[PDB]
């Protein structure tokens, strides 16, 4: 079992860093054209917000999907 | 569990050769002759044409304006009907996979660019017709150092990486993208019925649009690399 | 049976730490110009969403390969 | 326990890793495009913050919630 | 075997997490240009079509080109 | 320990590692903003350092925390 | 070799992993450009392919090099 | 002593790695601005030099902090 | 040996994995300027091949010593 | 010494894999602003080579520290 234990937390570990990484550069990178986009033009916030919130859930989804397959690794081990 | 790698093979020349593959290549072969004959049956230039004319229209055009764009029509006649076979026959060939020929697991059909051998046909018959329609073009000797030559002359060893990468690109990216959907539908039948059919579907329907795509990649570069064996 | 076991969590971790960067990361900056394209030209919404499910169809079909791999790996193990 | 113990370090390592590379750049992108924001419209200050804390909200909760697994791993191991 | 075995897992979920990300990014990037020039220009949907599938085309090649080598190592494994 | 200490000097690495990655890149990111913000104009010299020691005060504080959690690791190992 | 084996199957991962995050990445920021010049300029596309075939040249050469040196790992072990 | 020193030199080795990467991206990045300042505006390099070596001097301190953890960890490793 | 031996792939497959990423996206982010300025400058094609081919120069001189690096860690192993 | 060396081996190629990663994608995002710089002020070529070699003056000096300590593990070991 401790062989199998440190695989499942060394890759529960890798799940998360990579979710992080691409959520929040994903993020990041999103929230850059609604932030320059209101700057260009104080009302656009209000249809700004469609687009963003698109983006964001396409974002956030992979962040999910990484936290539950690292949650399966770590308290439910597929092996 | 999984299993990949094999085929219904037989020895037809003391050479190995697949029963699956081949007969996948007949069938995708036959559809676009049997298309092909339909045409030439009921093509009209007074008359207003049918859906399968405007299908050979749309894509002849298409691959035409490519041809003219890159290359010239005036110079290179030859690349417009191969461009046309290679996107027809790639897009037949992918889109069979749409069928439910799987069962309890096997498919009574593999798509045929799932097999090396399918791709390697494609990609090095593309390399000797663009190597030899280069030569035709830039000279037998002539050619050959204008592919070691390229655009900038000190990056040598760069051009000719290029030029041993093109058919292996062809190859490896046609087979590696239908393989995968290969190996996607056999983990996917390990799901129980009641919920197989969900990721089944959800693959299938963008696997249409995919093999759409890479039948498109494949004849758009083919053309590049005529264009690019026939400059100057 | 550990060993593999073992590689079979670390692998299928490496899987999906590559695949949410890919996708997060992807999603973000395909998503970063629909939320620009937004604020240049409100009325092509409707237009800019087919340049951007094409794109994000694309980078979800590297996502899901990956999930189906990563999902192999775990609980069918190929060796 | 000494395999698991260091599965769990290397594990929760990984997880801090991702979170800091996640949240650094995606701080430093949002907050680019409020430095270039407010050099274009002085007065737009005040508006933009709206935008920003939004996108630092959602890169500040993925190094949150890793720090949160990190702790998990190290101090409470899942197995 | 056993090690090997791992080794083919870990080296094979390698192959893919570069894959992904190399691809995903890569995309994300291109079609960021598609959906620029479409906002840009909404009628040129069709124009960047082909500059684009060119674009996916060579992108892809890194993601799939790994797929038929992870594939190898995995299934049937060079040693 | 000397299993325990290599996995917490290894995972100590990783938490600095991913710490200079994401604070050199997010300092980088904001400090073109900065740098592009006074190349535009220069009398927003004054203004412009409010949004960007916004931005560096939080790419700065995951570089201090991820060194917190390093120093943890490493002297203190939380086994 | 049982350790050699998966030393050179995890070294020969590493080195296309590192390939196709350099080519996808690489060939998707050039071809961002060609995309973007044939969006402004139609007539265009014929001048672009030149310094887009150049670009591509040497990110698909370093991609294809790994490739060698990672099937002289795997196939020809230098031990 | 074998184990926890080969722990040290892969954990030192991550800290520079990382450090590298974070440090010649971060200035890449803010010497960009510097370069595109000078471009646009001839007379301008002496004013950019107090945002680029504010930028640098940030981006710096964690590539030398990096430094000087990866030499404690190798030659006064903290076990 | 075994170790050592599977030390230097491993050690050696990082090396041409970092090299690849370095030059397949610093050839892209500079091939992307070329194609630009071609674009945009469609005289400037002959003037643009210096700052390029300055720029590949530097690129590829990381990616030829790390392959000098990896030669020497397989083929003349250090240790 | 074997475990030592393996380690050795492994840190030395993370340093010169970092390194390369830093370097290559430091002096590409460097570069791109002179290509730009000598596209649109044709004359700019001169006055830019001053902040581009003060830019790849410091992307290099962290190329040659990390070569620096990646000859020392592998030919002078730490340990
Ligand atoms: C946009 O969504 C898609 N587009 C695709 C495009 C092409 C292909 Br070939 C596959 C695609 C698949 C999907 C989703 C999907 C929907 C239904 C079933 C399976 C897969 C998805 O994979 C998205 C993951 N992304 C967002 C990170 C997903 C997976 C797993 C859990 C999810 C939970 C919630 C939402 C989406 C979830
Ligand atoms: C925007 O939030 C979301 N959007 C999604 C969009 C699509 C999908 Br399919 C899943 C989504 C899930 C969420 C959150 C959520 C809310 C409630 C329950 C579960 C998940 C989230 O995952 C966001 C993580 N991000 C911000 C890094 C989250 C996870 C864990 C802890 C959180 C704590 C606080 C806040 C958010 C927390
Ligand atoms: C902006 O701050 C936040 N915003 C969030 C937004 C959403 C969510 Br869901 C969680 C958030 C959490 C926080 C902080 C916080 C404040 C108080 C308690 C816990 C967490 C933070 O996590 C910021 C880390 N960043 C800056 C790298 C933090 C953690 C640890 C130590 C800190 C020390 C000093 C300052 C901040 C510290
Ligand atoms: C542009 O090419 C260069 N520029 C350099 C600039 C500076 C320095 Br100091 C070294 C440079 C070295 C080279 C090549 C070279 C040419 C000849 C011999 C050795 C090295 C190269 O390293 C390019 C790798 N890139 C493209 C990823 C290469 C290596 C290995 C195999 C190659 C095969 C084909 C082509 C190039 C090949
Ligand atoms: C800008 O500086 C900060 N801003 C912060 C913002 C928020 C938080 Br919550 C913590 C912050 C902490 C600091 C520094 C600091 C100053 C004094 C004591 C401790 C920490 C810092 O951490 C900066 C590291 N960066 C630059 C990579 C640092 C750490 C270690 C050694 C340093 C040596 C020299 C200079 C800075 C040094
Ligand atoms: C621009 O070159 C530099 N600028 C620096 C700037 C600051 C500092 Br403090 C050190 C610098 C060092 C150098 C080179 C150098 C020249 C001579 C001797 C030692 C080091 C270099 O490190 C460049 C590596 N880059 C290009 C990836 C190098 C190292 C090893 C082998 C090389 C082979 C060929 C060419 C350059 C070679
Ligand atoms: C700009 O230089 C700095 N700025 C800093 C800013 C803040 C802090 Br807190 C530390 C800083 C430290 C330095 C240098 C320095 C100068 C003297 C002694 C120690 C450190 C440096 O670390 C630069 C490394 N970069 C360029 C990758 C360095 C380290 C090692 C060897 C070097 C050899 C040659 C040149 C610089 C060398």
């Amino acid at each position: 079992d401790p062989t199998i234990a440190a695989g499942a937390l060394i890759g529960g570990g890798l799940i998360m860093a990579g979710g992080a990484i691409g959520a929040g550069i994903g993020d990041g990178v999103a929230g850059n054209a609604l932030i320059s986009g209101v700057a260009r033009q104080p009302e656009a916030q209000g249809r700004l917000f469609t687009p963003f919130f698109i983006t964001v859930g396409l974002v956030e989804a992979a962040y999910f999907i990484n936290l539950a397959f690292m949650a399966l690794f770590v308290f439910a081990t597929p092996v | 569990q999984i299993e990949v790698g094999e085929h219904h093979t037989a020895t037809w020349l003391g050479m190995t050769v697949n029963t699956d593959t081949v007969l996948s290549t007949a069938i995708a072969g036959l559809i676009v002759i049997a298309l092909a004959f339909y045409l030439r049956a009921k093509v009209t230039s007074t008359d207003v044409p049918g859906g399968v004319q405007l299908f050979f229209e749309a894509i002849t055009i298409q691959m035409r304006n490519q041809v003219e764009s890159a290359i010239g029509m005036r110079i290179a006649p030859f690349v417009l009907p191969l461009a046309v076979t290679i996107f027809v026959f790639i897009l037949i060939s992918n889109w069979l996979a749409v069928l439910p020929v799987q069962y309890t697991t096997t498919e009574l059909l593999k798509s045929a660019a799932a097999d090396i051998n399918y791709v390697l046909a494609l990609a090095l018959f593309v390399f000797v017709c663009y190597h030899t329609a280069g030569i035709w073009r830039r000279g037998i000797v002539g050619h050959p150092i204008k592919l070691l030559k390229g655009h900038v002359t000190l990056l040598a060893p760069i051009n000719l990486v290029e030029e041993v990468a093109k058919p292996i690109s062809l190859s490896l990216r046609l087979f590696g993208n239908i393989f995968a959907g290969g190996i996607l539908v056999a983990l996917i039948a390990l799901f129980p019925p009641y919920i197989m059919w969900a990721p089944n579907a959800i693959w299938k329907a963008f696997d249409l649009f995919v093999g759409a795509i890479q039948a498109f990649i494949f004849a758009l570069l083919t053309i590049l690399y005529f264009s690019q064996a026939m400059e100057l």
